[PDB]
């Protein structure tokens, strides 16, 4: 499988 | 030797006083019967013209070459009527004006109606397009497939594309072309240029450079006008104003230059550059989603 | 070496993949047929008061949001040769499209240019950086373009070898936007008042716009060269939020 | 080597097989002394709406033709700069004058000349045909003499190139004209309304012929730089079937 | 080799093709592990940009590095308001005007001033004075000292002072600069230099020359703004008019720019140079034997 | 070869 975009509605960790 | 000259018989030559290739050509049968026979002298003097090609061909074997010669209709008979039946074969036709102009939109109808079987037994054939301005879209050529009744995978196969980023490699393209010519002899019927210039004027933008963007501009051009005669293709380029771009190396080049430019409302009109102020030198068209057309 | 031509059918399959990010103004995006466009590079010019900074900024969030045609987002690399780029200004914007600080300003690259030598060095890393996360970015912000190229070659004899760098860096910029499918947004600065770059700068650039001040707070943009018409043109507003609409 | 001189006698003997074709119209014959003169180069300018292509095109059939003071007729060579020789314009005025359309077609060689240096090589096949079938060739025409100089040396600093290898090609078809007995006969552009050139193709041309628009369809041949005066200008019409006289 | 990687590890990256600095990093992981080991890859592309040096890092690195942005009290409270806290680092502010107007006296004002703790946890630091005008007066100093109750001779030990002769002299002295930051980390807050192009304008006084000149000119701009990013300082310049000298050169190079003129009597102005004419980008301060300071 | 359509 490939590395999708997930935009930046999650706060980061 | 190549062609099957003796090795005897290339050195009674060099005796005499022949030593060249240009030698061989401008001496005459009258002459070269005395160093010989005339059965002798028609393979040396074949051989030559084979490696030299003095270009002479007599006007009724011009004649049979111009027998050949195409239109490739515009989408507007307006526009073909003054143009003689649309973008002629074995000549270069520039067309130019200000952007919101029907130039882009004549490049892109041109891909299609290239493509259909025209007047005077026109067979259709495909088109390559060099693109210098990042303008072409293929699916706008859905559309004009679409108002011609005609598939758009096939539209869209039987046209080959390339970007142009320099003028070098704009230049570089026009051997590529010229060996897919050589390919499929018969095949294509249009080679687009759009625009022309462009390139030029942005990789000789000082006024020292000039001299040698005005040298290798004249090289391309020379070259294009060889291509549309030696294999008889339609060459059609757009160009800028600022009066067209280019001078008097772009006037010679083409032998037919339209002027493009807006008429009442959504209206369009296109003239042949330095002709008299006549009617007959005008044409109005029309330009839709389906490309260029007749006014309503 | 063959570097060949392509079908126009395999050059439709290319450009299915195009896409556009929205600029925050609906009215804007509808002039530019969508937005910032990728396979592409668009200029805006103007005064230092109208929103080239602001729509630099407000492209920095907009390029990471899912938009219309079902654009997914992706991340953005800034080169700044002004020393105008302030994650700071990108938080309010976040906070206007209701996302996460910390996540926007991770999902941004950046990069001070020094020199033009320097800012076409930094695209040989913009290059490789695109080929190593394959289809993660989708802009490409150099704010301004040009200004390190008037200040390296401020002679009149040293013209022929600015034009040719321009020129360079221009065309390398057109194929990392083709090969790569992403927007390259570009700002530029004005000398009448026109954008400077000559021919070199409007052949490179697909859409060009012009930036002004409108009533009050208000501002237009509108595609450069193109004729007096309303269709040609776009009012919009600047907000602590970024580019956006009028009240 | 000894190039040396020859007497009045001999010069005599040599000016004794000057020939003139006609150029379809009586009028413009009186003009020239009896049409297109041999041993001599002809240069015929204008205006593009004028007839310089209808005279190219006339004379490729009436120099095919016996004429006047026991010219028996000949062969003729085009070289075409401006992709303007059309063989089906011959069958017009071939029909005109009672002859064969592919007996007139196949006593015309035809060569189109790229560049400059390309038209310059020409002129060697040229000499090399006529030294084959001696007599046999009676007419050269160049049309245009000059366009490919223009085009090949565009600029300021290539003028004095541009200027050596146009007085090189002149020469050269000054010696072919005389050494070979045929008449030269050429077209060219103006840029006042005066001809391309300067002093180096009006010395190489013997007769310079200004062509213009005269009432209706009627044109007017002059000599150029001559008085003004009626003796030094003529009237002719052109019809389908060439250059010929007014109704 | 330097940084720990292997003889035989380095000659593997060769037979493929790999024989540049520039051909290590630009190659992605995923095709560096079909030669090899993603353990060994993140070695090898460790090592590559340390050497090269990207210059690639997150908005929110840099937004860490913005936070240490501060900002040095001009002695106005109006002054500092007109430039959002005062001269800011990690940029070079340039101040020009007549030579009545108080282009020395902030010049000198600054040097306390940067020694003072001051608003948002400034700390207060040491400063580097290049002088090219032979315009520092280190008694000038006391003055400015008093009125901030502050002791002489610790102003004058914290201050570091260098006259450059030359526009040679004073691109070297930029190096001593660097190397002095470097030593002391996040001792020195402030670099002065009074004045940035006189020099430049006394070496290249033909306008043959001017093409050298602008080349020198902003490669010590460029090293300026480098300086002044990299080792978080404040680096406030001087200026003459002709408008300022040093053309779009040195308007590039400074973030903020700052017309002195005088104003009533003895009160002066500061205005932001090429800003529209309106009262926010322009404020009012005073001169005295105490520095640059408030209206009465 | 040339499909025409
Ligand atoms: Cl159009
Ligand atoms: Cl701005
Ligand atoms: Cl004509
Ligand atoms: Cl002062
Ligand atoms: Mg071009
Ligand atoms: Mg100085």
């Amino acid at each position: 499988p490939t590395k999708v975009f997930v935009p930046p509605f999650k706060t980061k960790s | 030797q190549k062609h099957g000259i003796n090795v005897a018989d290339i050195k009674k030559l060099k005796s005499v006083g022949i030593c060249t290739i240009k030698g061989i050509q401008m001496t005459t049968r009258r002459a070269l019967c005395n160093v010989l026979s005339e059965a002798k002298v028609d393979k040396i003097k074949e051989a030559a013209n084979k490696l030299i090609e003095p270009g002479f061909l007599t006007a009724f074997e011009y004649s049979e070459k111009r027998k050949m010669v195409f239109h490739i209709t515009t989408g507007s008979q307006e526009f073909d009527k003054l143009l003689g039946g649309g973008i002629e074969s074995m000549a270069i036709t520039e067309a130019f004006g200000e952007f919101r102009t029907g130039k882009t939109q004549l490049s892109h109808t041109l891909c299609v109606t290239a493509q259909l079987p025209g007047a005077g037994g026109y067979p259709g054939g495909k088109i390559i397009f060099i693109d210098t301005e990042n303008t072409f879209r293929p699916d706008r050529l859905r559309d004009i497939a679409d108002r011609f009744n005609v598939d758009h995978d096939a539209v869209l196969d039987n046209v080959l594309y390339a970007r142009a980023y320099t003028s070098e490699h704009q230049m570089e393209l026009l051997d590529y072309v010229a060996a897919k010519f050589h390919e499929e002899a018969g095949i294509f019927k249009l080679l687009i240029i759009d625009s022309i210039m462009a390139l030029f004027r942005v990789d000789f933008s000082g006024r020292g450079e000039l001299a040698e963007r005005q040298q290798k501009l004249a090289q391309m051009l020379s070259r294009l006008q060889k291509i549309s005669e030696e294999y008889n293709v339609a060459v059609f380029v757009t160009n800028q104003m600022t009066k067209p771009i280019g001078g008097h190396i772009l006037a010679h080049a083409s032998t037919t230059r339209i002027s493009l430019r807006k008429g009442r409302g959504e209206l369009r009109i296109a003239k042949i550059y330095d002709s008299p102020e006549m009617p007959e030198n005008e044409a109005t068209f029309a330009i839709t989603a389906g490309g260029i057309g007749d006014a309503k």
